[PDB]
């Protein structure tokens, strides 16, 4: 495999800073053009530094000298030091690898969420969405759970610990808060017999919650 | 900079179909070093053809990609239900690297009317003062879909809020939630809560209700 293991992210305050990393394996930071690749919500693709193997560095009139792109060649690692944030750089932060000075890139980090913003971090409200007959159809049935008044993006949920989940797109709603529901299909014949739970995790919050979903008449 | 114009932007086809996206521009592009890129949702981008047209390790050979010059052009040969995605391209044989705006791959199929549910709110929720109804319409197509809220018979305005999930990667449906977010006591005070859906799978809108306390 080559890859790239980003870290780092996550709520950080306007007029403050924050640092990003990835981790390589297959390939070696010193010997490679490197970047960072940002998309803000709903938006396009756009290069944020580069760096070359023999060290020049190169920014987006955006960021340039507020910005640092930077490597450590013996723990194979890439970094991100971020200043002076504003709304304006929140967004889905990537790091990779490039093939030519400009662009071309095959390795891709994860991504990682970084909100700009002067609101607290909230933890989720989570609530049963019961299965009763009104979600039922024949010998399937619908359970959820609702995840309310949350700040920042992301959630995660799972159920259980596959099938049949729909988990959808949050809401913002008027206080500023995020709010999502996560659903799924299951037998109409286990109701009465499988338990059934949510566990939300809200790690900006260092929140974890498992609620069960019962049945209602 | 050079300038990259994607079109369309957006494009939806059944499987089986060919599926042709084009990337302009605004000057030529230096040995023919473009790129396109696959974007699921909620997930990074990947390389699908580097050099205009070399298919990077890995890709499914319905992707291939052509042109030099100005005019680039990405084909999926046989589109498949899982390619829904945004596409990009990026040149780099000019400093800086630029993106296209991305087109919109979305997969058409056959029109399939949604199965509605309904949650009333729960009992820990409404101890806090608020009461959130839930309306659930599962494995639709197309997207649109009229969803309106009913307080008994009364058309409610400003206090619902919808999300859409995004396609199914095998079947291509939707599912979408509406969320009506009322009081305590302004759900207490009132018996018959309904979810009423339009869809052009329906013969006739479907309504969907509970009265309180069941």
């Amino acid at each position: 495999e080559v890859q790239l293991v980003e870290s780092g992210g996550g709520l950080i305050q306007p007029g403050g800073s924050l640092r990003l990393s990835c981790a390589a394996s297959g390939f070696t930071v010193s010997s490679n053009y490197m970047s960072w690749v940002r998309q803000a919500p709903g938006k396009g693709l756009e290069w944020v530094s580069v760096i070359y193997s023999g060290g020049s560095t190169y920014y987006a009139d955006s960021v340039k000298g507020r910005f640092t792109i930077s490597r450590d060649n013996s723990k194979n690692t890439l970094y991100l030091q971020m200043n002076s944030l504003r709304a304006e750089d929140t967004a889905v932060y990537y790091c990779a690898r490039d093939l030519y000075s400009s662009g071309g890139t095959d390795i891709w980090g994860q991504g990682t969420m970084v909100t700009v913003s002067s609101a607290s971090t909230k933890g989720p409200s989570v609530f049963p969405l019961a299965p009763s007959s009104k979600s039922t159809s024949g010998g399937t049935a619908a359970l959820g759970c609702l995840v309310k008044d949350y700040f920042p993006e992301p959630v995660t949920v799972s159920w259980n610990s596959t099938s049949g989940v729909h988990t959808f797109p949050a809401v913002l709603q008027s206080s500023g808060l995020y709010s999502l529901s996560s659903v799924v299909t299951v037998p109409s014949s286990s109701l009465g017999t499988q338990t059934y739970i949510c566990n939300v995790n809200h790690k900006p919050s260092n929140t974890k919650v498992d609620k069960r979903v019962e049945p209602k008449s | 900079e050079i300038v990259l114009t994607q079109s369309p932007g957006t494009l939806s086809l059944s499987p089986g179909e060919r599926a042709t996206l084009s990337c302009r521009a605004s000057q030529s592009v230096s040995s023919s070093y473009l790129a396109w890129y696959q974007q699921k949702p909620g997930q990074a981008p990947r390389l699908l053809i580097y050099g205009a047209s070399s298919r990077a390790t890995g890709i499914p050979d319905r992707f291939s990609g052509s042109g030099s010059g100005t005019d680039f052009t990405l084909t999926i040969s046989r589109l498949e239900p899982e390619d829904f995605a945004v596409y990009y391209c990026q040149q780099y044989g000019s400093s800086p690297g630029t993106f296209g705006q991305g087109t919109k791959v979305e997969i058409k199929r056959t029109v399939a009317a949604p199965s509605v549910f309904i949650f009333p709110p729960s009992d820990e929720q409404l101890k806090s003062g608020t009461a959130s109804v839930v309306c659930l319409l599962n494995n639709f197509y197309p997207r649109e879909a009229k969803v309106q809220w009913k307080v008994d018979n009364a058309l409610q305005s400003g206090n619902s809020q919808e999300s859409v999930t995004e396609q199914d990667s095998k079947d291509s449906t939707y599912s979408l939630s509406s969320t009506l977010t009322l009081s305590k006591a302004d759900y207490e005070k009132h018996k018959v809560y309904a979810c009423e859906v339009t869809h052009q799978g329906l013969s006739s809108p479907v309504t969907k209700s509970f009265n309180r306390g069941e």
